[PDB]
């Protein structure tokens, strides 16, 4: 008919004849095509899908059911392809499955559907619902998996991976992550993992970390990655600061003589997700007092207005032992070197001696005692190997290991589920704060609101960081009934008012 | 006898109270 | 009758119908008098009630004050105000709802305004996000009140903003200055909207506390702030080696 109209009629009526033919050939038979649409999508016949897409572009209202069928099929395919996975490669396999589904339904949406943008939005919405598949009465398992995938990729692993391979796989990760709708939890998980990798030196290359921070920056703006960028920059300028400190101690009039190789890794405490969890006081050992005092002097005379907090929660130092014929050197946590300098006074010690020498609390002391006891670097002389009120134990002369640099530090990664739920609780607390703020700013703007209108407005405004489910908004509203400005109206139960 | 070397200490800075 | 009210304030509960029946029996007796139908109620169960509940809450506040700190005090007091509102509608006439609560406030938060305002500075400095909310409510319905917290928080944001400007590094002072103010403004517009709420007395207490920060010059000097915002505004527009796109600039 296109040939016929172009060979007889005037050119100005090409559109009207073709549209009218489609207004009777396809639009009148819309019900039959829409009935077979779901079956055609489910079998995924590419030629029939293309022909159906053309014939429903012809009809004014035939397209949206095709869109809905494609979205439902893609959501079903993704949810079947990602739910059942092994528990040892779940972080890699989840992103791999979501990326595979996305690649298949970008190819099959760009080669037989002309890359129609409504269908791409349907794909985006379907995989958005796929990735955040919350188990009923359970928290979402997406952002933990994505953060663990990035920590697995970026850390210096013994599997061996090409740097450019890491680059393109992280680009694919960004394509997966662009729809996760829980970016706050992912942000803080990745902040903690980035902190651990940066501090412990487990990053494979700082350039890869910079690339990852940049990719998240184009993914979610600059305020999403401001803290991460500050972390990376304050880890990168650590070398310059340490060289400046060495130039300072060179320029001192008297001989400084620290005696210890010193690199300090100062971190911006206003942006690093580290915490001063060991609030119990710790005592710096004797020979390290000169180093701490000299670094404070450097940081106060060459630089101004900032107070250090020697957190000691994750410090390391290489103690050399020279009683068994100088056998080995052990890199330990600073509490472990504290108890080792306690051992330096005499072979046998006591519990109260350990508190009057190191001032630490009982939990960290128990942890270090267990760490040294499992290594058997220091044997325990009492009957029971647990925490003891006296804790009378001497040096272990039976230590006959083989590695010249064996450590009593195995907390390189850890990340216990207690820590994961603690970070989840902290993110939920910040979500409560932000959600209360959004609720009350909307209310103060309106001063009278229906309940559902307030829910919709809050979900719309707080969309910039996540999509809070109605449970959180109801919890925040019930909190704001007690605290501060909101009250149930007397006219109805869904007429919240500003007080 | 115990002696230490290579203290890879870590510290945090924050704006002073004043 | 007042002993039944005091028994209710002690923790137990008398007959809800009988107590309200006889208090509402001081109205409904003078119902037919045209001028001042509540005149009998205003002189037999208003002055003997407000004086008694004023006396009862004059010493109950002193019991709680001397038995707990300021943090627990505002939990009990705001608990009592919520509780006394229920015990006012359960028994009394609806025309005396405001007077009992106002009498409860004026002897539980207005008699101890000297104590509360001495703890106003310590709560904001530690940035407690809970007691600072409870202090706002107890200092909301009382006129002598909140303008001390207005000046206290204005003396705290400016104190936090000052530490975001002084001792700031010259290496990247353009970006680091504007971010630090935005970090201070960003945190303290959410905290003033959640622990406190949107209150033009308090929102202006941020601006007055921040205009003394984005204009803070050391004595006898040119104000460094306008060029610090000018240099920063140039770096975003000027072609930088970082190569940030238009999306991260706009």
């Amino acid at each position: 008919e296109e040939i016929r109209c172009r060979k007889y009629l005037h050119p100005s009526s090409y559109t009207k004849v073709i549209h009218e033919c489609q207004q009777r050939m396809v639009a009148d038979h819309l019900q039959f095509l829409h009935a077979e649409c779901h079956n055609i999508i489910r079998q995924e016949k590419k030629n029939d899908m293309a022909n159906m897409y053309v014939l429903l572009r012809a009809v004014s209202t035939g397209l949206p059911h095709m869109i809905q069928e494609l979205q439902n099929h893609i959501h079903d395919e993704g949810l079947r392809a990602t739910s059942n996975l092994t528990q040892e490669n779940m972080p890699t396999l989840f992103v791999e499955s979501v990326l595979e589904v996305h690649g298949k339904f970008v190819q099959l949406i760009n080669t037989v559907l002309n890359g129609d943008q409504h269908f791409m939005s349907a794909l985006d919405k379907a995989l958005t619902s796929v990735v955040n598949y919350r188990e009923p009465k359970s928290v979402c398992k997406a952002p933990e998996l994505l953060a663990k995938y990035c920590d697995n990729l970026l850390k210096k692993s013994a599997k061996g991976m090409t740097e450019n391979e890491v680059e393109d796989r992280l680009t694919s990760f960004i394509t997966v992550f662009k729809y996760i709708d829980d970016k706050d939890v992912f942000q803080k998980f990745y902040a903690r993992m980035l902190a651990k990798r940066l501090i412990h030196g487990l990053s494979m290359s700082m350039d890869s970390e910079e690339a990852m921070i940049n990719k998240l920056k184009q993914a979610c703006g600059y305020e999403f990655t401001s803290k991460l960028h500050r972390m990376y920059t304050d880890m990168s300028v650590s070398a310059d600061l340490n060289n400046k400190f060495n130039n300072f101690i060179k320029n001192q009039d008297t001989v400084i003589d620290l005696g210890i190789s010193f690199q300090i890794y100062v971190l911006q405490a206003g942006a690093w997700p580290l915490t001063q969890a060991p609030s119990s006081t710790f005592a710096i050992p004797q020979e390290l007092e000169k180093s701490v005092q000299m670094f404070e002097l450097f940081y106060s005379q060459h630089f101004s207005g900032r107070k250090l907090t020697w957190l000691h929660y994750l410090c390391t130092g290489e103690v050399k032992m020279n009683y068994l014929g100088k056998p080995y050197v052990a890199m330990v946590t600073t509490y472990q070197m504290a108890v080792l300098l306690a051992f330096n006074n005499s072979e046998t010690v006591s519990y109260k001696e350990l508190q009057d020498s190191t001032q630490m609390n009982e939990k960290e002391l128990t942890k270090t005692i267990k760490s040294l006891l499992d290594v058997k670097m220091i044997n325990h002389d009492s009957e029971k190997e647990d925490i003891d009120a006296e804790s009378s134990f001497s040096l272990n002369m039976n230590f006959s290991s083989k590695r010249t640099k064996f450590k009593i530090t195995t907390s390189m990664q850890k990340d216990t589920p207690q820590e994961m739920e603690q970070t989840r609780s902290a993110v939920d607390e910040d979500r409560k704060m932000y959600l209360q703020a959004a609720i009350v700013r909307i209310m103060k703007a309106r001063k009278v609101l229906r309940h559902n209108a307030l829910i919709q407005e809050v979900i719309s405004q707080s969309r910039a960081r996540f999509n809070p489910s109605i449970s959180m908004i109801k919890k925040c509203i019930e909190v704001l009934i007690d605290k501060q400005y909101i009250e149930r109206s007397q006219a109805s139960a869904d007429e919240y008012s500003y007080v | 006898r115990f002696e230490v070397k290579k203290w890879n200490a870590v510290a945090l800075w924050a704006w002073d109270i004043v | 009758l007042l002993r039944e009210i005091k028994n209710d304030r002690g923790g137990e509960d008398p007959n809800q119908k009988v107590i309200h029946g006889v208090i509402n029996s001081f109205v409904h007796v003078e119902q037919y008098k045209k001028k001042f139908p509540l005149k009998f109620y205003q002189e037999i169960f208003e002055s003997p009630f407000l004086t008694e509940t004023g006396e009862y809450y004059k010493q109950e506040a002193s019991n709680l004050l001397q038995e707990s700190n300021c943090s627990q005090y505002m939990e009990k007091v705001l608990g009592r105000l919520k509780d006394e509102e229920i015990r006012c509608r359960k028994y009394l006439h609806p025309s005396s709802y405001t007077k009992v609560i106002h009498e409860c406030q004026q002897r539980m938060v207005a008699d101890h305004l000297q104590f509360l305002h001495a703890e106003c500075h310590n709560i904001i400095r530690q940035e407690k996000k809970n007691d600072m909310a409870n202090m706002y409510v107890l200092l909301r319905a009382v006129s002598t009140g909140l303008p001390h917290m207005i000046q206290e928080l204005q003396n705290h944001i400016h104190d936090e903003g000052l530490r975001a400007t002084s001792n700031l590094t010259q290496e990247n002072m353009p970006t680091l200055f504007v971010e630090s103010v935005l970090e201070v403004h960003g945190k303290f517009v959410q905290l003033i909207n959640t622990v406190l709420n949107g209150d033009q007395h308090f929102m202006s207490a941020l601006d007055k506390a921040l205009t003394s920060v984005v204009n803070y010059r050391e004595p006898k000097s040119v104000c460094k702030a306008p060029e610090l915002l000018a240099k920063y505004c140039d770096n975003l527009l000027k072609k930088s080696a970082k190569g940030m796109t238009e999306n991260e600039v706009e």
